[PDB]
């Protein structure tokens, strides 16, 4: 088993890195604004027909482009979700959301966490599923990436003032990054047994002798993209583990490359716009590093499963229960690590049923800040204010001011990225101590006992992370919760890219020094474990005691 | 000493005001716990809560205590810099002056008041008596003893009209006399500068502290939110932990280690600078000198002793020593400069024929200048000249005169010899070569054999020939030097370096290259230099040697490094703390987390007690390290950051895990708890 | 300038919104009708289920598959649901305890030790595949029931079963559709 | 929301307020 788990990891990443390098040179030539081969023909007349004049723009006119975006998004998916009963592709006769429903969801869906309090098979439509959740997994995946591909900017131009265009960014992701390799994606798992209709919910009249009412819809579409761009936005409450989603071990094996490949290739294009690979290769390094030690221990903890079924008279101790047949432990242990580490959200078993410890990894994958392969541009610009803070504590300690590439980190952005790294455990912690002081964020625990408060501590960390992964055992569809959960990831996300944008503008005006003899070199395994270390004892130190009352607890009794 | 330490001791208990403490946030925060703690400890004596009473008057005891060592350290390394600032005002006290009526020398002189003294006023200053402002000489030229500014007792010479016109207030000369001219006011003397590094309440703090500080908040506010949730979560899970605990945790987490040894670190700083015989009016120009990678000499002063003295007069052709020598003297009458005045006393050696009255010539002096780079003398139908290689050269091509082979050969000589060659020229005849030969100052070449191993390079920016400037580069052992480089020259090579992305640092000692001291960014000022450079300079050498930036370089570091180190501990001290604290503040509500000590301590009222007092006692542990810095070795960046981890990263983890393990055997053995 | 913003906003709407899933759809429809549809299996004119939604089976005579948590009934799509119930949570531990129970006292001709997958339920509620050693397990029970012999019963079992291309990314299952489905073809 | 838990809340609040305005200061 142990050997199969090993194989297991070491196949997934080889085909990563495989899959990454390409795709890590084309996003390398869109963050130098150079036209894909072929493309530039059809982009002139595209770019003259929306009004994108290919004219820079600064720190503050990209943040506002970003964020005007999202904010139109995000009303017109809340307006799509209340009037969800006056809108075409209504097969089911089903009401529009409640006002806390459509925000949360609205909310979740623009900030790309998808998380979800509700059935998609029964509470949306497909109008919603379709020109409301999926438009916003392309938009919000647009999004993070036009963030960090200005960030690689700032990093790679020299005393500019500019970090690109923000709409001729966005436009060309989605349109040859994100609907292309979706769309390859999404046939492939209608190939295998996924679903992409438009029919009616069919009507099984089983072998039995029971009625089933089947759902239908298009959900290939929306599995490739809530895949690729890492949103997670089941199409049915199981999100990854229903089998019209997640139909064999195949597509199994190519979601979780899907989840991981931007994030790779984003690292990958980081080290070759940058002119150095190593730099790519040492933050890679660094993520794998730890990705692969967490889901070793969370495969380890799950073989080790439940002792209660042992002694009940079962085969093994294997913890199957919020697992799936298709998929093995050691899979179902890789898709945990990898849905919580790349802040993905899609959830191929019910993680409040992994043992403690494998739970634990996962939330605490969260907690830290999703930075290992983490979300598509966040991860890797949370990982960069990582970096910054380790080439701060790095050069302090060696006696040279702090420098990453050649860029002085000085005074004002040391507030920046303090502040961008401040945002997201200042919501975990103040959300769940909000939840947990209030009798309608208590009753929302489904299991007692520390593992309750477990519940309630994931819950608030995915939704400040934008994971979106969810214990799915605490019902968050009261208003309190909704709102909460919406304040939570409305603030992660945007109040982590602003700080992310003004380091950008900051960095943009700066120069870059030469390798000089007593410049640290950032590339190697010293910075690497150095890095690692730097994440890995804040993440630590943060939420140690947080996680000491929920798994720690759970484990030791 | 004790004297210090009792008063340090003083200050700290002085320093315990909220006012004092509202600037230092990471103190403040264990200010207000502490505050917070003997409350609770004072109303749950008198009955107003519930619980024991003891353990939270100790646990807030501890606190005081905690902020008590900050402060400590803070006002220790400030005593220790104010007693350097009391020995020097000390030093600043004059007995008298004495300012004369006209400013030629022989007139009558009164006796004044020092303090009297105002910007512009001319002073005379005889054998025992000693200098009562800074300023300029105008006449006169003698050897003064920096003793009282240096604590050197080696003399150094000061003449008028050059480039060692400089006199510092509160030196004693003792060979001759001389009349300067103050040119600072009341306030603004260089002894003065002194005070201004050392006192207090004007030392801002540096960049790199705010930003260390910065991060320090960060972290503050991230345990604080961890702490202050605790209460909610354990509520939930059973009985609610006490705020007090929770208190004990905050300040344990809390950064409070390099929290309070942060201001000592930078004051501790300053003092070892002024230690080093420098003086850094900001501790920022201290912490931009560790990333110097260029450093820009002068190749008269600062590489050599200055003063360069005339050897012997070497004729080329058809000229003899006897005119040769005349035409020299004659051309240095008007060359205040020290090389006009050694050229004149080697013609008085050789020959001390006549004397010399500008009447008697009816001729204007020519000023030597260094744009010109040659003097000379104007008589009856007569232009004389004398200058540099290139600048005679230019000359002698616009009156239509060629230059001899033999001449340059000559030339070529006296500069592979190392001595600065003159040429000086009658009218349109190329009269000779003069031999300025000078002496190496300091043991130089063999510092610079190190100074290279951290990966500064020396460049030696020379006016001379190339091959004297060649020459003295090799005696220097110098990485490149210049030729006939011109003071816009200087400058311009370090707006070639500073385009480049490199610290250029200056230690130059004349008024020519002042300019370019103000241009770089790091700068050492030679004691042995002009008002005008000094004050130019960020830093002031006292020992006049070149090397100075060495130490300079090593005080910077160790700063940093000690910063950085301190931050590398603090986190690693966290993870040792929670597995103290952690089993101990839920014991009550999770017995199962006992197991998760794994200390093996003996009670969790002990367990946090022993957090709490190795949190206070690691401080006045690390006053030594803060005060002294941290000893780095000269190494590459990567072997360096290995070696700054291994001790201070791996320390931060287990010294705490043994140091509370001590703590709670020695309370468990008193029978405290 | 909220001109782009907004006509970059309306055509990424439009692209991602209508011609993304139009085009999946048509080209899922055009490629792969059956798999697209759900892969549906037609009796005549009913839809005896599909062949990857999991249905309920009760009967003595069928292969048993993973208990669902689903909302009001077992194996119901419209819920989806599994069962959160954590380790520590004894309300599993109950539920594990009666479902070994009712496993055994249907299952007097095997071993005492119960497969893990037949008494922990799934994911997504409807899981349609076990083991071929949790199917093999029940083989005398439906052997019994259907007067089966237990090699063609082995060998009907190793017929509908469905193994990952490498060994590692997933575990050999069994469509328990399929295979009861084919069960009554064969008692026909 | 006894009167304990106010002014423990208030207290942290005055107190990460102290701290944010201490971090965007340069004091
Ligand atoms: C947990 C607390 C404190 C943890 C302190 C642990 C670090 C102690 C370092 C020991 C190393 C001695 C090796 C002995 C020599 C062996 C020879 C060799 O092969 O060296 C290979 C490399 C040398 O790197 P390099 O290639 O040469 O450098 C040129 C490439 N730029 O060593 C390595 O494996 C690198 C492994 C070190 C990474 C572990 C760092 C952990 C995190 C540090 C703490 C962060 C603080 C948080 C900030 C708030
Ligand atoms: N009083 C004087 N009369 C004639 N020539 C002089 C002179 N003083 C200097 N020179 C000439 O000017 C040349 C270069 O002058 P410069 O000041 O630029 O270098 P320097 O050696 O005099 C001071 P440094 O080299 O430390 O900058 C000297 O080497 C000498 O040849
Ligand atoms: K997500
Ligand atoms: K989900
Ligand atoms: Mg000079």
């Amino acid at each position: 088993m142990a050997a199969q788990g090993f194989l297991l990891i070491a196949t997934f990443l080889l085909v990563l890195m495989v899959l990454a390098r390409p795709l890590g040179s084309g996003l390398a030539r869109l963050i130098n604004d150079i036209p894909l081969p072929g493309t530039t023909g059809v982009e002139r007349v595209l770019f003259r027909a929306l009004g994108v004049s290919d004219r820079e723009m600064n720190w503050k006119q990209y943040l506002c482009a970003i964020l005007g975006l999202n904010m139109l998004g995000l009303a017109v998916l809340f307006f799509m979700l209340l009037g969800q009963h006056y809108l075409p592709l209504n097969p089911q006769q089903l009401p529009g959301l409640s006002w806390d429903l459509a925000l949360n969801t609205a909310v979740s869906f623009v900030t790309n966490t998808n998380w979800r309090s509700y059935s998609g098979e029964t509470t949306l439509s497909y109008f919603s599923q379709m020109a409301g959740l999926t438009v916003q997994n392309f938009l919000s995946a647009a999004s993070g990436i036009a963030v960090i591909f200005a960030l690689i900017r700032a990093f790679t131009r020299q005393s500019m003032s500019t970090l690109g265009n923000a709409w001729v960014d966005l436009l060309r992701i989605t349109l040859w990054v994100l609907v292309p390799v979706a769309l390859l994606i999404a046939l492939f798992f209608i190939q295998q047994g996924a679903l992409q209709n438009f029919l009616p919910y069919q009507a099984v009249n089983t072998v039995e002798g029971a009625q089933q009412l089947l759902p239908m819809g298009p959900v290939a579409s929306q599995e490739a993209i809530k895949m690729l761009g890492t949103n997670g936005g089941g199409f049915f409450n199981a999100n990854s583990s229903h089998p019209f989603e997640n139909p064999t071990a195949l597509t199994n094996f190519v979601q979780m490359l899907a989840i991981f490949l931007i994030p790779t290739a984003l690292c990958f294009a980081f080290g070759e716009v940058m002119g150095d690979r190593r730099q790519g290769r040492m933050l890679l390094w660094a993520m794998s590093v730890i990705f692969v030690i967490c889901v070793g221990v969370v495969m380890w903890a799950e073989v080790q499963g439940n002792p209660h079924l042992l002694a009940l008279g079962t085969d093994s101790s294997i913890n199957m229960e919020g697992k799936e047949s298709r998929f093995g432990v050691l899979v179902s242990s890789l898709f945990a690590v990898v849905t919580t580490a790349a802040s993905c959200g899609a959830v191929i078993a019910m993680h409040d049923s992994f043992t403690a410890l494998g739970g634990m990894v996962p939330m605490w994958l969260m907690q830290i800040g999703e930075v290992v392969f983490g979300g598509v541009g966040s991860g890797l610009y949370g990982m960069m204010l990582f970096v910054l803070l380790a080439v701060f504590i790095a050069g302090l300690m060696i006696g040279r001011t702090p420098e990453y590439l050649g860029k002085k980190i000085d005074v004002r952005e040391m507030k920046l990225t303090a502040l961008a790294i401040l945002v997201t455990p200042t919501l975990v912690l103040m959300g769940a101590a909000l939840a947990m002081m209030t009798d309608a964020g208590r009753s929302a625990m489904l299991n007692p006992g520390p593992h309750g408060f477990s519940e309630v501590l994931y819950a608030v960390s995915s939704a400040a992370n934008n994971n979106g992964s969810a214990f799915a055992g605490l019902s968050a569809n009261s208003p309190f919760w909704n709102c909460l959960l919406a304040f939570c990831m409305f603030v992660g996300r945007f109040g982590v890219i602003i700080p992310v944008m003004a380091i950008a503008g900051s960095l943009v005006s700066k120069k870059s020094q030469a390798a000089s003899s007593g410049t640290l070199p950032t590339h190697g395994p010293l910075f690497v474990g150095l890095l690692i270390g730097t994440v890995l004892l804040v993440g630590a130190l943060t939420f140690i005691p947080a996680l000491a009352l929920g798994p720690v607890a759970e484990y030791l009794s | 000493e004790p004297t210090l330490v009792v008063q340090a001791l003083k200050e700290a208990v002085k320093k315990l005001n909220p006012q004092a403490q509202w600037r230092n946030p990471v103190m403040f925060i264990v200010w207000i716990g502490s505050l917070l703690t003997t409350c609770i400890s004072i109303a749950m004596a008198s009955g107003a809560m519930p619980g024991n009473a003891l353990f939270s008057a100790a646990i807030s005891g501890w606190l005081w205590i905690t902020v008590l060592f900050a402060n400590f350290a803070e006002a220790l390394a400030e005593g220790r810099s104010k007693a350097q600032a009391n020995s020097l005002k000390g030093v600043k006290k004059t007995a008298f002056a004495r300012k004369l009526r006209e400013p030629k020398y022989g007139a009558a002189a009164d006796k004044v008041p020092a303090d009297q003294l105002r910007k512009g006023d001319i002073v005379l200053v005889e054998a025992g008596d000693i200098i009562p402002c800074d300023g300029e000489v105008i006449e006169g030229g003698a050897s003064v003893d920096e003793s009282a500014i240096t604590g050197e007792a080696a003399p150094v010479i000061r003449e008028s009209g050059g480039d060692f016109a400089s006199v510092t207030g509160g030196t004693r000369i003792l060979s001759d006399w001389l009349v300067i001219e103050c040119s600072v006011n009341p306030g603004e003397t260089f002894l003065d500068r002194m005070i201004a590094m050392v006192e207090g309440a004007q030392r801002r703090k540096t960049p790199n502290e705010i930003a260390l500080t910065i991060l320090l908040i960060a972290l503050t506010i991230v345990f604080l939110l961890a702490t202050a949730t605790l209460w909610p979560f354990s509520a939930w899970g059973g009985n609610a932990v006490s705020v007090t605990v929770l208190v004990a945790l905050l300040v344990c987490l809390i950064p409070t280690t390099i929290g309070g040894l942060l201001s000592a670190i930078g004051v501790a700083g300053m003092s070892r600078m002024l230690g080093a015989n420098v003086i850094a009016t900001s501790g920022r120009a201290v912490e931009a000198a560790g990333d110097v990678d260029v450093l820009l000499l002068d190749k008269t002063g600062t590489i050599t002793l200055g003063n360069r003295q005339a050897s012997e007069f070497i004729p080329a052709q058809g000229v003899d020593e006897k005119t040769l020598a005349d035409a020299a003297q004659l051309a240095s009458l008007a060359d205040e400069t020290p090389e006009g005045r050694s050229i004149v006393i080697l013609a008085k050696q050789r020959f001390n024929l006549r004397e010399r009255d500008v009447q008697s010539l009816h001729a204007t002096f020519v000023p030597f200048t260094a744009q010109s780079r040659m003097s000379g003398i104007n008589i009856d139908n007569r232009m004389i000249r004398k200058g540099s290689v290139d600048a005679i050269r230019r000359h002698v091509e616009a009156n239509g005169g060629h230059f001899p082979t033999d001449v340059d050969q000559k030339v070529d000589q006296v500069a592979r010899q190392g001595a600065t060659p003159l040429v000086v020229v009658e009218g349109s005849r190329v009269l000779g070569v003069i031999a300025l030969k000078d002496i190496v100052k300091g043991g130089i070449k063999e510092r610079f054999a190190q100074l290279r191993k951290m990966g500064i390079k020396t460049v030696m920016i020379t006016g001379d020939n190339r091959l004297t400037a060649a020459a003295i580069a090799a005696e220097a052992g110098v990485d490149d030097f210049l030729a006939e480089a011109t003071p816009e020259a200087k400058l311009a090579l370090i707006r070639q370096y500073q385009a480049e992305g490199r610290l250029v640092a200056m230690t130059g000692d004349g008024t020519n290259d002042a300019p370019a001291l103000a241009q770089a960014d790091v700068a050492v000022a030679m004691n042995s230099g002009t008002q005008a450079a000094k004050e130019a300079g960020n830093m002031v050498d006292l020992d006049s040697n070149p090397t100075k930036l060495i130490e300079v370089v090593h005080i910077g570091k160790q700063m940093l490094m000690t910063r950085g180190s301190l931050t590398t501990f603090s986190i690693a001290n966290d993870v040792a703390k929670y597995f103290a604290i952690i089993p101990a503040a839920f014991a009550a509500t999770y017995p199962q987390l006992n197991a998760l000590n794994i200390m093996c301590l003996h009670s969790p009222d002990s367990a946090i007690l022993s957090a709490v007092i190795f949190n206070a006692l690691i401080i006045v542990f690390l006053i030594p390290l803060a005060l002294k810095g941290v000893s780095y070795k000269p190494l590459t960046a990567s072997a360096m950051l290995r070696r700054n981890l291994w001790i201070y990263g791996l320390g931060g983890l287990l010294v705490p895990f043994i140091g509370i393990k001590v703590i709670d055997l020695l309370l468990t053995v008193c029978g405290l708890v | 300038g909220l001109r782009p913003a907004l006509s970059t906003f309306i055509f990424l709407l439009l692209i991602t919104g209508g011609v993304y899933p139009l085009l999946t759809t048509v080209l899922g429809q055009w490629w792969f009708p059956w798999q697209a549809n759900g892969s549906l299996i037609r009796e005549g004119d009913t839809v005896r289920g599909s062949a990857l939604i999991g249905q309920n089976f009760t009967g003595n005579g069928y292969f048993h598959g993973r208990p669902s948590a689903t909302a009001e009934m077992p194996y119901n799509p419209q819920a989806s649901g599994g069962s959160n119930l954590a380790v520590s949570n004894p309300e599993l531990d109950k539920l594990i305890a009666a479902r070994v129970a009712a496993l055994r006292a249907a299952n007097p001709d095997a071993s005492a030790s119960v497969p893990v997958e037949l008494v922990t339920a799934s994911a997504s509620g409807l899981d349609n595949n076990i083991t071929p050693q949790a199917a093999a397990w029940q083989i005398p029970r439906v052997a019994k029931a259907r007067n089966l012999s237990v090699e063609q019963l082995t060998q009907l079992i190793a017929k509908y079963s469905q193994q990952p291309l490498v060994k590692y990314i997933g575990q050999p299952v069994v469509n328990i559709v399929e295979l009861n489905l084919a069960l009554d073809k064969l008692d026909e | 929301m006894s009167a304990g838990v106010i002014t423990g809340v208030l207290l942290v609040f005055l107190l990460l307020g102290y701290l944010v305005y201490a971090l965007i200061n340069a004091e």
